[PDB]
């Protein structure tokens, strides 16, 4: 079976300018498990980002969480970029603090 | 325990 | 209560090696204690709760040496799918499995976990008497009545209605500062317009544990389920997990609209509208 990525891209805790946070990226419902994701800065790659330990849900599914500390400012723009096998191009989803 |  | 214990193990077949990559993964009330990979430094199972520490050399060697079992096992298994599916050769599969065993609120069993999938889909599974299977298919009708001849059944039971269940109790009081605990949700709504004279009110939970939650609109006393999203629970990275209920609302109506959390460390539903 093949079921595309869920993605929600937000901050541990509410976002606040000047204030040190952390980045996640929640990527989930997929399958098979090879799967590619990024975060962004001003659409670009962020080095070092960590991630959670492969997993799985009721439903068989996988899931995966990934982070990276930053300071939110006022201009700058975050994403997450995801590829997997279900999609035919990189799925990007831009941060929206204030969802 | 027996395989598939 | 109620509470749980269960092993989550995933084995993908790679091309070109013959070796399937095994991982395997415990929690307790859901939450990482355990895990093991072998495509790791030198595979061997590993505490993911600081209250794992406490266990000894022995502990960690047998459980190691189970997953060095399991890798085994799964190493069959999947040959054996593969054929059943008159499948090729040199592609990537996925079999899974998931075991253990939950308990009221007074400790004692109220029901045995095992079952299997294979490239996603359910394949077979014991059924809660812990004595029959349920076969999602053709294929898995095969491994029932091949698993019905040697009783692997009872053998299962014996594990998940007693060994699952001991194990169970001392992850409990070993980590019971820990895993008792409940975080209470806080609570806030954000407004955000969709249409002419439409509106989306999003009602959020942070920082609550465990999981489970529950999240409502209401106009009056009623709920609504049209034009309602709800979002999946997601884990804060910290241990809390967060989400979200939105309805989308008339433009200047708000007003009339109420949202309820309804959660376990919660005296009683936190009730709050648009301000």
């Amino acid at each position: 079976i093949q079921r595309t990525p869920k993605i929600q891209v937000y901050s541990r805790h509410p976002a606040e300018n000047g204030k040190s946070n952390f980045l996640n990226c929640y990527v989930s419902g997929f399958h098979p498990s090879d799967i590619e994701v990024d975060l962004l800065k001003n659409g670009e790659r962020i080095e070092k980002v960590e991630h959670s330990d492969l997993s799985f849900s009721k439903d068989w599914s996988f899931y995966l969480l990934y982070y990276t500390e930053f300071t939110p400012t006022e201009k700058d723009e975050y994403a997450c970029r995801v590829n997997h096998v279900t999609l035919s191009q990189p799925k990007i989803v831009k941060w929206d603090r204030d969802m | 325990y027996p395989a598939l | 209560g109620p509470h749980s214990m269960r092993y989550f193990e995933t084995a993908v077949s790679r091309p070109g090696l013959e070796e399937p990559r095994y991982i395997s993964v415990g929690y307790v009330d859901n939450k990482e204690f355990v895990r093991f990979d072998s495509d790791a430094e030198n595979p061997r199972y590993e505490p993911r709760a600081p209250w794992m520490e406490q266990e000894g050399p022995e502990y960690w060697e047998r459980e190691t040496q189970k997953a060095k079992g399991q890798e085994q096992w799964f190493r069959v298994s999947l040959r054996n799918l593969l054929g059943y599916y008159n499948q090729s050769a040199g592609g990537s599969h996925t079999l899974q499995q998931m075991s253990g065993c939950d308990l009221g609120s007074d400790w004692r069993l109220l029901r045995g976990y095992l079952q299997f999938a294979y490239e996603g889909r359910d394949y077979i599974a014991l059924n809660e008497d812990l004595k029959t299977w349920t076969a999602a298919d053709m294929a898995a009708q095969i491994t029932r009545r091949k698993w019905e001849q040697s009783g692997a059944a009872e053998h299962y039971k014996a594990y998940l209605e007693g060994e699952c269940v001991e194990w169970l109790h001392r992850y409990l009081k070993n980590g019971n500062a820990t895993l008792l605990r409940t975080d209470s949700p806080k609570a806030h709504v954000t407004h955000h317009p969709r249409s002419k004279g439409e509106v989306t009110l999003r009602c959020w939970a942070l920082g609550f544990y465990p999981a489970d939650i529950t999240l409502t609109w209401a106009l009056n006393g009623e709920e609504l389920t049209q034009d309602m999203e709800l979002v999946e629970t997601r884990p804060a990275g910290d241990g809390t997990f967060q989400k979200w209920a939105s309805v989308v609302v008339p433009l200047g109506k708000e007003q009339n609209y109420t949202c309820r959390v309804y959660h376990e460390g919660l005296p009683e539903p936190l009730t709050l509208r648009w301000e």
